[PDB]
RNA sequence: GCUCGCCGGAAGACCAAGGGUUCCUGUCCAACGUUAAUCGGGGCAGGGUGAGUCGACCCCUAAGGCGAGGCCGAAAGGCGUAGUCGAUGGGAAACAGGUUAAUAUUCCUGUACUUGGUGUUACUGCGAAGGGGGGACGGAGAAGGCUAUGUUGGCCGGGCGACGGUUGUCCCGGUUUAAGCGUGUAGGCUGGUUUUCCAGGCAAAUCCGGAAAAUCAAGGCUGAGGCGUGAUGACGAGGCACUACGGUGCUGAAGCAACAAAUGCCCUGCUUCCAGGAAAAGCCUCUAAGCAUCAGGUAACAUCAAAUCGUACCCCAAACCGACACAGGUGGUCAGGUAGAGAAUACCAAGGCGCUUGAGAGAACUCGGGUGAAGGAACUAGGCAAAAUGGUGCCGUAACUUCGGGAGAAGGCACGCUGAUAUGUAGGUGAGGUCCCUCGCGGAUGGAGCUGAAAUCAGUCGAAGAUACCAGCUGGCUGCAACUGUUUAUUAAAAACACAGCACUGUGCAAACACGAAAGUGGACGUAUACGGUGUGACGCCUGCCCGGUGCCGGAAGGUUAAUU
RNA sequence: AGGACCGAACCGACUAAUGUUGAAAAAUUAGCGGAUGACUUGUGGCUGGGGGUGAAAGGCCAAUCAAACCGGGAGAUAGCU
């Protein structure tokens, strides 16, 4: 389940959308951006070993991109992956 | 026996059923059943091949023993049980070591009788024995054409062949067709007329009871265009051909045995 | 476009409808 | 009324997709004149 | 914000399909919106979809697909065995409350449950792709038991009325609570248990089946709902301080019964009928090869794990299919009150809308309706269209008939409200109390309370009592087609097509015939009481004469006659 | 019991009127036929063009059918306009 470069290839960016403090201070769960391939227990296994915390549970979606246009060209952006980790009861971040 | 139907709707004023109370009125023997589905007269191609066929009630096959292997060994039948395979009966029976199988019923068979196959049987209805053993003039069903293959002649509801001559390592049968012919003397047949005698006097009534057979309705080839039949059009009812096959085949009189290999076997053709 | 309209012809208007689709 | 058209993703997939081309000389010579033209959806798929 | 109007078996609610950000918030009004736009399913930006239990993925199969080898075919390819795919079906488990602007059986609280890996105490015969059981199944009908749900009464909280009256036998609201766990009931299937043998289940088998003795009558499976716990909780009409008007931290009363009752559940049941009603796995059981104080299984508990994908939003629609923000089309589930037989219909509740141009005026004419003097089909191709009939109970009903029909023939009478029979009757449900008991989800005796048709008599109101909506025009002669059906999607529904019946003809099975260069498949896992073709068309009476022509069947004498030599 | 009777959903389409640059390239309104069956419907599957399928009208086979559609032969041919 684990191995350390696969870890540090895990976790892309902490996510701030004021879901995540509301989540933060009231369920106790930070809220992660992930790698589209990461499964539960390679966050677990990242958030334990990358920051120094213990965790409960992983709850996982995917977010599907949003299309973006100009003129007759549309874009698309990326798919990604949000992660919700919850702590034990103690935290640092 | 048969039964009017009193004509309380149109569709009734005409229907005769045949009733048999001594039949199982109850599910079939679930270890001699597999499954049975239509084809609505379609071959690998997915092409109608035969007309006319399609729909119907679901039905399961029941696995009836034609070849009657279990020599010797004695047999006491069930109970008759309705098959909706072929227009006879059929009947569960018991053999003596615990192997229950489904045979053809015979004319007077009921349940209860003693029923034995083999080369060394009484001359009973519904004992199987070869035709080297049978006396010459007795009317015979299930009758092979092969040692060994399994019945084929005389299946049906009421039928029955008729040994009239022995010769060689042939038997002589008269077939209920008109037919005399030669089969061998190794193949086994079984005693009495098949038992449901009654069956062709049942009239169905109405369109519906042919439609849940799996029976689709005919069109007459006066009723197409030139392109479909070739009983063609015509302003009103014209016929004017000599009647055909939707394939130009002359029908109501023209003989389509070609065979040529089976010419050693047939006394006398039918009439 | 496919609405027909008259009783022969190829593409008339007519208020028919065997005959029309232009 | 009832139109030409009823979608269904399932059996456009089974009619019309990547396998189904794959499946027979035909479809593959079909993929091969999308690919000669320079198409860039060959089949539908999505 | 207040009034009015519309839907309410939908124009409300939730999904599948399909769509693919349309969801929520802020901001913008050039274009899009058939008008304006500050608004928007529009532009810009940000946010939002949280699962061991839901669905997919997964195990298993149906129709059908691909198909190692194989068989066949100029080539390409076709068909098919072993297999391997293929749901629309079979297979493990979670509910209630709350919460976000936007997610919820996924997040939080409470209470649970299922399956694997591994660990510990014991009991030990374990083992599959094979054998057996089960899974496992039709239509229709009828009765019983319930429940969802509704009504009324009791209780609790609030109210004593903008205008006659309202401390009353008055008014308004609430009266909710799951899975799991225990109990195993109304019912339903079933005769249990021991021992001995066997030509059956590809081999075996303690299993299944068969046979024979001995013993016994309660043994097992299934099964709604009720009850208790779950619940010293949650929710709950209203109030405490606050406010950024939108509510949040807070406590929070009663939360009972009786009756009515499903199309839902017991029920894949029971009965009956012929048209005779999937498969395989999970599951249980038995052994072959293999191992037997080890391995493997079983009972209990701990511990770990249950991945991946979908989840927003629309979903009878402005988001799907129709070029449109298009009077069209689109499968499933939920299914309240009053009146009614009813999911009709009428008015309403919860909820949702007033359909994205309005303001006036009140000509002809067009559309959709209402009424109409006297006449009443004189109109017209034709009573086309309108008008008219219309309900329940009861009285009564012709010719003809295949004895079923015709028939709801025709024709007619009563019908509202109040009182009495009867402070609400017959009927339905059924408490308290007495007794018995294999002792409980019982049986008798019982009859309270609750609900409640139709009738008869009398009275009374109006022009009219089936008062609205809803809701047969009837009779007579006749052609065709027996009938129910089917058909030119988009000018023809018919006398056409079909049909049950009848007949003729072919077909002896490796069948005739059909599809296919062929292999092969259908016919059919059928076998002349069957099958294919052809014609006629229920039923009653019948079906006449002609074999010269053409076809077909039989015959072989003679002539004529090809390839070959 | 019944291809039973009446009648909603549901499946159809008999008559009228409207509409006919339609709200709609076949509908709406009002009446109408069947409505336990030869019924209807969801989902998947098979049949392919001289072929399929057809309770049969030359009907249907993607708004096209006395021989579908797309590409090619192909700039067919055209004593005709």
């Amino acid at each position: 389940m684990i191995r350390e470069e696969r870890l540090l290839k895990v976790l892309r960016a902490p996510h701030v959308s004021e879901k995540a403090s509301t989540a933060m201070e009231k369920s106790n769960t930070i809220v992660l951006k992930v790698a589209k391939d990461a499964t539960k227990a390679e966050i677990k296994a990242a958030v334990q070993k990358l920051f120094e915390v213990e965790v409960e549970v992983v709850n996982t979606l995917v977010v599907k991109g949003k299309v973006k246009r100009h003129g007759q060209r549309i874009g698309r952006r990326s798919d990604w992956k949000k992660a919700y980790v919850t702590l034990k009861e103690g935290q640092n971040l | 026996a048969v039964v009017k139907c009193k004509p309380t709707s149109p569709g009734r004023r005409h229907v005769v059923k045949v009733v048999n109370p001594e039949l199982h009125k109850g599910k079939p023997f679930a270890p001699l059943l597999e499954k049975n589905s239509k084809s609505g007269g379609r071959n690998n191609n997915g092409r109608i091949t035969t007309r006319h066929i399609g729909g119907g009630h679901k039905q399961a096959y029941r696995i009836v023993d034609f070849k009657r292997n279990k020599d010797g060994i004695p047999a006491v039948v069930e109970r008759l049980e309705y098959d909706p395979n072929r227009s006879a009966n059929i009947a569960l029976v018991l053999y003596k070591d615990g192997e229950r199988r489904y045979i053809l019923a015979p004319k007077g068979l009921k349940a209860g009788d003693q029923i034995q196959s083999g080369v060394d049987a009484a001359i009973k209805p519904g004992n199987t024995l070869p035709m080297r053993n049978i006396p010459v003039g007795s009317t015979v069903h299930n009758v092979e054409m092969k040692p060994g293959k399994g019945g084929q002649l005389a299946r049906s509801a009421g039928t029955y062949v008729q040994i009239v001559a022995r010769d060689g390592a042939y038997v002589t049968l008269r077939l209920r067709s008109g037919e005399m012919r030669k089969v061998e003397a190794d193949c086994r047949a079984t005693l009495g007329e098949v038992g449901n005698a009654e069956h062709m006097l049942r009239v169905l009534g109405k369109a519906g009871a042919a439609r849940w057979r799996g029976v689709r309705p005919t069109v007459r080839g006066t009723a197409m265009n030139p392109v479909d039949h070739p009983h063609g059009g015509g302003e009103g009812r014209n016929f004017g051909k000599h009647p055909v096959t939707p394939w130009g085949v002359q029908t109501k009189g023209k003989k389509t045995r070609s065979n040529k290999r089976t010419d050693k076997f047939i006394v006398r053709r039918r009439s | 476009t496919c609405a027909r309209c008259d009783s022969x012809s190829r593409c008339g208007a007519x208020g028919k409808x065997s005959g029309x689709a232009s | 009324m009832k139109r030409t058209f009823q979608p269904s993703v399932l059996k456009r997939n089974r009619s019309h997709g990547f396998r189904a081309r794959m499946a027979t000389k035909n479809g593959r010579q079909v993929l091969a004149r999308r690919r000669a033209k320079g198409r860039a959806r060959l089949t539908v798929s999505k």
